[PDB]
């Protein structure tokens, strides 16, 4: 067996989903801010937002609501996780004492079900009469929001339309009525229907279905002053209502596809809408009152207000500011004037939230020669796209370099004191029949530059059609100085070229340090890239020099310098390449037997090899033969997004569904067969997805720090931008902080009363497996956290073992000891 | 000639890597030398010789190479190890059947989360599924193993059913006792479950229905670790066995031992109300409580579902190999 | 695709034992004692006729590609009927074969065993597999029998007469070489062929076609009369060889 420990040491900073309330109080307005796991309550000020609580959840926030049922001083809330974990929540202040409480829960999975393509769903009635769950296609849930229903049990009615894009609760209805947009195979249609919690089923809705736009993407319930709904689409904002039908089909939206809304003012007179490209705008309701007495939508208009980050979510809070959340950028404050500045724009920043953004590679450097490691990550995407560097000083000070294109790999280049980094740009084809890029970047403002002129691929014959309007990705090499962070150089490689991966090193009996690019081209009719490069690049003297490019039948998704050779994964194959007197790569020998090689790692002659669904193999090299053998193969199907060696023995792997687990050989050797099988030994659930393992640690390790029970040191990096470590046990430090945790879970209050041991389990669609051989050491980190009563409760009865006592009593100030070691490895 | 098989050296093949670790050996993915065709080569060890040649493939030898079918893998020849042959004694070298490489099975293609499956998709997989059981069946053999990794699907769309380690022939007239714990739980009729050890090709059946509800929500129907769970799964959505719907099942071994928690009502229909309408009575009657009333392999070819499909347009399931890479 | 199991009687001249000094006379004197040994030791442990059949089969057909000089025939066929077993699934663990043959065998036959009877046994397994080229699938006259008397419709009891005598034959042609001259299928109309001429019955009355004078022409196309009468010749010269008469 095999034991590990897995810490935080940045918690998530992505913001997925915002709502603002009465929840702290019926008189304060609150912002919630929901990051992966993590809860945010702020109190809105004048001048900005006022920290007051932020809870933890053993879950992935999947619905946030507030609602304030009659009888209530203060609104509710509402948070179901990804696991199908449903609850609801109260705020309670006792003076100084801040507690949140559990008023109803329940697991509202169903043991049949189809999950949908555009993911949970979740609305509450105007009335709060009851809470609508979208989670399986052909299917809504209802769970009534009656006193009664502490279980939060539901019901099930058939829902007709399987594929459902959106769906929101109407206002001014006589019954609850639900609207959403429904795709068939005769295009993307508006329908509504009334929910009967008297009948349990649907009865026909109170306005017609009317056909709409072939991507309509999202619904707006507007206020009962106008009634009915908004909908989103890439080209036309439509309003549909009884009878009533507009449509405003301004140009200026149909360039960025818009994602997020919010209601400015509660008549639902103005919404923001929001678009990937970063422009925020207004979308205004333009009244007419009839004499009647009635006032009637006369029409629609969108006007610009400026740019934000792009952002997952939108809260007005109020006086003119509001939340930009981000997922690929950092989040913000941004203040709307009411005149436009000199630029034309009415949007100004106030503050600036970090996130890490999504991580797509990192790497650890010792900058400034302290023996102690700085954190370089490849952060954003797009317009937000930056290089982090982060060190630790008690918090964690992070330095951002902006980019402005999407970053995709780095590897650090001590000789020439820079790094080299992949990035790509998005130019949109133009009348020109060339392309133009939508803003400057860091590809564009290097110092010096140059453009790949090989002829490899030049034979072509292969048309790829171009229509204007379409995007591009133009692919670059980066060469950045690694104490200002300026771009010294930029590379830009082939026209429908991606560099997907990107190393450093010397080769062979040739003293120059390269930097080596693995490349495919890239066509849209292609399943899978059949034409690739491995290209070798000298940085000298300010330039970039290339020195010699191999051809391949496929993508180079993976490189890696193996004892004076380049080891590349090209498609299935897996390739060691020499490098000769003459400056060229040449094959020393293949293994074929993948499906995709995406993700490659190695210690000595042992190479770990990640595929696409066949998990990870131990591949070796065989020095005196000049080739490779399968050592042994994890046979359990798994969709790989990182790996790592632990050591000669364990492996770590990080599945797509934010698990990780780690395989161990057998080593029984009775059989060879068994020697071939890695047996999983460890099993789970982080709840991030991983995207870079990378061997470091940026705690200051200069000669004098006390031993660490803990050996070895891997950080990962994940989309949410959460920082996590990895480190293995002893067997008997394993099991004394396994016990503490199962006596800790006794202990401690989760929120929404989730099951620790449940949110842990190793879980995929298909199958839930309790986890095994990994202590979250954030649990065991929160012992230091707890009231003394609960101190002394977790350490009764506690005997340590197999140690310089055999049976060993536990005080809670040796545990509190034990404890801060173990928070002295971040 | 092609016939004599048994001498043939598996020198003629290069080997490219382990596959999977089979029952009676290894299994490996490898190339023919000579003409560059791709095969799977499972080992056969008899180095165990307590019972010498694993029956398991001798079952597997002896019932494909009589079984000629699309929709059945296919034994191309058995090659041995390098005899050292001083003695016939001294030999201990292992034998490998020599097999078609398919591209995939099905349950990697299922758990590794990679596998989108369309109604139209779906129609191509049973038709061809059911067909091949078909065959088997009209020629008097049971599978007794139907699992979504005996099922292997190669990228043109094509189906073949794989592992007959467990297959035995059936008499109608003449009942034969057999081994009662034959499928894995996951899919294994409810008549096993109740201990018939006289049991009919409706076994089979079973399993489809099973992977028929599975392509549909992409996740195994009835998972459970014991057999009585597994009864109680069954039963609360196929209904509880009871002897209006099942008459015979007073006389099963197990009836009145194992009970499920209730006398359940059938809701297949409700839980599965997402289905289609032609393929939702595909699976009531697939997954129907009684062997003698639920459908046979040629009934199910003969429905609405499956009966119009046409398998020259094989349809392949959608594998995303480009952008699967990154997000 | 599948191997040719038939060879011409002038060809049984020519098999290894024959070329190695051994006589036609001895040679089928040993196929005579393997196969009765391999009945009569499966008939002890209980098992099905098929599978006794095939264990025979198999034994015959090893012997037209080695000799009997260097493959001692019991130790072979007790080999055929452990394979056999498991082919038929009719499985018997080796030492239980052992056992029977040794309470079966006397002294000197069960020398051939050598010092280790079960290991010679087992060893023997890989090239019997290799030898009957893993076509492990065998028809026998059995199935035939049966599925051509089903379709003889008047008296009950001459049919089961025909049936009963025709069985005998088909279990004492075991010990020839006509499993390898003459599929299954010629072998059992030849036995009901047999039959009928010894009980003086006109089997052509019992067909759908009661006025074709050749009757088997329905069941089995393409055999002449010859055939027919070469089986009949050779295993009537059985019951003349020995002691034993016709059962009537
Ligand atoms: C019941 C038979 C079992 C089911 O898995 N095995 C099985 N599977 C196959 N392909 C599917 C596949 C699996 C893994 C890989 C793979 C590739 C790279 C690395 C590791 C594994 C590739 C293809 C086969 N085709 C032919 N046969 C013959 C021997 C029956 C196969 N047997």
């Amino acid at each position: 067996m095999s034991y590990n420990y897995v810490v935080t040491a940045q918690k998530p900073t992505a913001v997925n989903g915002c709502v603002t309330g009465h929840f702290t109080s019926a008189e304060d307005l609150n912002l919630l801010i929901a990051k992966n796991t993590r809860l945010e309550i702020y109190v809105v000020t004048a001048e900005g937002l006022r920290p007051v609580k932020e809870v933890g959840m053993y879950g992935k926030i999947a619905v946030m609501e507030l609602f304030r049922p009659k009888g209530e001083s203060k609104d509710l809330l509402f948070i179901l996780t990804a696991k199908y974990n449903a609850c609801i929540l109260e705020y309670k202040q006792s003076g100084e004492s801040i507690d949140i409480i559990t008023r109803a829960h329940g697991n509202v999975q169903d043991r049949i079900g189809r999950p949908s393509e555009t993911g949970i769903i979740g609305i509450i009635d105007p009335e709060c009469r009851m809470i609508g769950l979208r989670l399986y296609d052909g299917l809504f849930k209802v769970i009534p929001l009656d006193r009664d229903n502490k279980e939060l049990k539901a019901f099930n009615i058939r829902l007709e339309e399987l594929h459902v894009i959106d769906v929101k609760f109407l206002y001014g209805c006589q019954a609850p009525t639900i609207c959403f947009v429904y795709q068939d195979p005769q295009g993307r249609h508006v329908k509504t229907y009334e929910v009967s919690l008297r009948e349990k089923e649907f009865n026909k809705g109170p306005w017609k279905q009317e056909n709409v736009e072939a991507e309509a993407s999202m619904v707006i319930a507007v206020p009962e002053p106008f009634g009915g709904a908004i909908i989103i689409g890439q080209e036309s904002i439509t309003y549909h209502n009884g009878d009533k039908y507009l449509a405003i089909a301004p140009p200026i939206i149909k360039q960025s596809t818009i994602v997020c809304h919010n209601r400015v003012d509660p008549n639902g007179s103005r919404y923001l809408l929001g678009d990937m490209e970063g422009r925020l705008f207004m979308l205004l309701l333009e009244k007419e009152e009839q004499m009647d007495g009635t006032v009637t939508l006369k029409d629609l208009r969108v006007e610009l207000l400026g740019e934000t980050s792009i952002a997952e979510c939108l809260t007005y809070l109020d006086n003119g500011v509001v939340f930009v959340g981000s997922r690929l950028g950092d989040s913000q404050l941004v203040k709307l004037n009411v005149d436009s500045n000199e630029q034309g724009s009415y949007v100004v920043a106030m503050e600036t939230f970090t996130n890490l953004g999504p991580i797509v590679d990192m790497c650890v450097v010792d900058l400034e020669r302290q023996g102690q490691g700085q954190l370089v990550t490849c952060s954003g995407a797009f317009k937000e796209g930056s290089l982090r560097i982060i060190r630790n000083g008690q918090k964690l000070h992070i330095r951002t370099v902006p980019l402005y294109e999407s970053p995709r790999k780095i590897c650090y280049q001590e000789v020439s004191q820079c790094f080299g980094v992949l990035s790509s740009r998005i130019e949109v084809q133009d009348t020109s029949g060339g392309t133009t890029a939508l803003r400057p970047s860091a590809s564009t403002q290097a110092l010096s530059s140059s453009v790949s002129s090989s002829k490899l691929f030049s034979s072509s014959t292969a048309p790829h059609e171009t229509s204007f309007g379409e995007e591009v990705e133009v692919h670059n090499l980066l060469i950045i100085d690694q104490h200002t962070f300026e771009v010294l150089h930029a590379h830009q490689f082939l026209q429908n070229e991606y560099a997907l991966s990107l190393v450093s090193c010397k080769l062979g009996k040739d003293p120059n340090t390269y930097f080596i690019v693995g490349t495919a081209m890239v066509y849209p009719e292609e399943a899978e890239p059949k034409q690739g490069r491995i290209v070798v690049f000298q940085y000298s003297d300010g330039k970039l020099q290339t020195v010699a490019e191999k051809e391949v039948k496929g993508a180079v998704y993976s490189m890696v310098e193996f004892n004076g050779k380049l080891l590349a994964s090209i498609n299935s194959t897996v390739r060691l390449y020499e490098w000769t007197t003459e400056k060229e790569l040449r094959t020393e020998c293949n293994h074929y037997n993948n499906i995709m090689a995406l993700y490659l790692k190695t210690k000595g002659d042992f190479i770990l090899v990640g595929d696409l669904m066949r998990s990870v193999l131990l591949l070796a090299y065989k020095p005196m033969e000049g080739n490779f053998e399968e050592i042994a193969r994890d046979f359990n199907p798994n969709w790989m997004s990182a790996v790592e060696i632990l050591d000669d023995d364990n492996f770590l792997g990080a599945e797509n569904a934010f698990n990780l687990f780690v395989c161990q050989k057998d080593s029984a050797a009775t059989t060879d067969e068994e020697r071939q099988h890695l047996q999983e030994v460890g099993l789970f659930h982080l709840g991030e997805f991983v995207n870079v393992f990378c061997h470091g640690s940026l705690v200051m390790q200069n000669l004098g720090e006390t031993s660490t029970p803990t050996q070895g040191s891997v950080l990962f990096g994940t989309v949410n931008g959460m920082i996590g470590l990895v480190t293995s046990l002893s067997e008997s430090w394993y099991n004394l902080l396994l016990d503490m945790q199962n006596r800790l879970n006794k202990v401690i209050k989760s929120v929404g009363k989730i099951e620790h041991s449940f949110w842990r389990s190793f879980h995929t669609e298909r199958k839930t497996e309790p986890a095994t051989g990994f202590i979250d050491g954030d649990l065991i980190e929160s012992f230091l956290d707890i009231s003394r009563p609960k101190m002394q409760e977790v350490v009764a009865n506690l005997q340590y073992d197999d140690g310089s006592g055999m049976k060993r009593e536990a005080t809670a100030d040796d545990l509190i000891k034990v404890v801060e070691e173990l928070t002295r490895i971040h | 000639t092609e016939s004599d098989w048994g001498k043939r050296c598996v020198d003629k093949f290069d080997i490219i890597g382990i596959i999977g670790e089979g029952t009676y050996g290894q299994v490996y993915k490898a190339k023919d030398k000579d003409t560059g065709e791709l095969v799977a080569l499972k080992k056969v060890r008899l180095d165990n010789e307590k019972e010498g040649f694993p029956i398991t493939a001798i079952r597997e030898i002896k019932i494909l190479r009589q079984l000629i079918h699309r929709s059945v893998v296919n034994m191309k020849e058995i090659v041995t190890d390098k005899q050292d042959a001083l003695d016939f004694k001294k030999d201990k070298g292992a034998f490998y059947l020599v097999f078609e490489y398919m591209d995939h099975d099905l349950m990697g293609l299922l758990e590794s989360g990679l596998v989108h499956f369309s109604e139209d998709h779906i129609k191509s997989f049973m038709k061809q599924l059911m067909e091949g059981l078909e065959y088997c069946h009209k020629k008097n053999f049971l599978h007794r193993d139907i699992k979504c990794s005996n099922i292997l699907l190669n990228n043109s769309g094509q189906i073949k059913l794989a592992d007959f380690g467990l297959a035995r022939l059936y008499n109608s007239e003449e009942s034969r006792p057999y081994t009662n714990k034959v499928i894995t739980l996951w899919y294994r009729p409810p008549e096993l479950l109740l201990g018939e050890e006289r049991y009919t090709p409706a076994i089979d059946v079973w399993s489809c229905g099973c992977i028929l509800g599975e392509l549909f929500t992409k996740k195994p129907i009835f998972q459970a670790n014991l057999e009585l769970a597994q009864l109680e799964l069954i039963s609360r959505l196929c209904g509880s066995p009871c002897p209006a719907v099942w008459p015979d099942v007073i006389r099963l071994p197990y009836f009145n031992t194992m009970k499920p928690k209730k006398q359940y009502r059938r809701r297949l229909r409700e839980e599965f109300s997402f289905i289609p309408s032609a393929a939702l009575d595909l699976l009531d009657h697939m997954l129907t409580l009684d062997p003698s009333k639920r459908c046979t392999a040629e009934q199910t070819l003969q429905s609405d579902f499956l009966k119009d499909v046409e398998l020259s347009k094989m349809a392949p399931p959608d594998l995303p190999h480009w952008q699967d890479c990154h997000e | 695709t599948k191997p040719c199991w038939y060879w011409d009687k002038k060809d049984l001249a020519h098999t290894p034992s024959q070329l190695e000094g051994l006589d036609p006379a001895t040679e089928a004197r040993y196929r005579r004692e393997g196969a009765r040994f391999i009945f009569d030791v499966g008939t002890r442990l209980g098992l099905h006729y098929d599978t006794l059949a095939t264990g025979i089969i198999y034994f015959h057909r090893f012997y037209m590609f080695h000799s009997f000089k260097q493959f001692p025939r019991y130790v072979t066929g007790a080999c055929c009927l452990f394979l056999a077993g498991k082919v038929e699934e009719t499985p018997k663990k080796c030492k239980d074969i052992i056992k029977t043959a040794r309470s079966l065998l006397n002294d000197v036959q069960f020398g051939q065993f050598g010092d280790d009877p079960k290991e010679e046994v087992m060893v023997l397994e890989r090239i019997l597999l290799q030898t009957i080229k893993f076509d492990l699938q065998v028809e026998h006259p059995y199935q035939f029998l049966l599925k051509y008397a089903k379709q003889l419709k008047g008296d009950k009891n001459k049919i089961q007469k025909l049936v009963q005598m025709a069985w005998t034959f088909v279990n004492d042609s075991l010990c020839t070489t006509l499993s390898l001259q003459w599929e299954p299928e010629i072998i059992a109309v030849a036995v009901m062929y047999l039959a009928g001429r010894l009980c003086k019955f006109e089997i052509q009355e019992w067909t759908s076609k009661p006025m074709y004078r050749r009757w088997w022409e329905q069941f089995v196309q393409d055999v002449p009369v010859d055939v027919l009468e070469d089986i009949c010749h050779q295993i009537l010269d059985l019951y003349s060889q020995g002691k034993q008469q016709m059962p009537h």
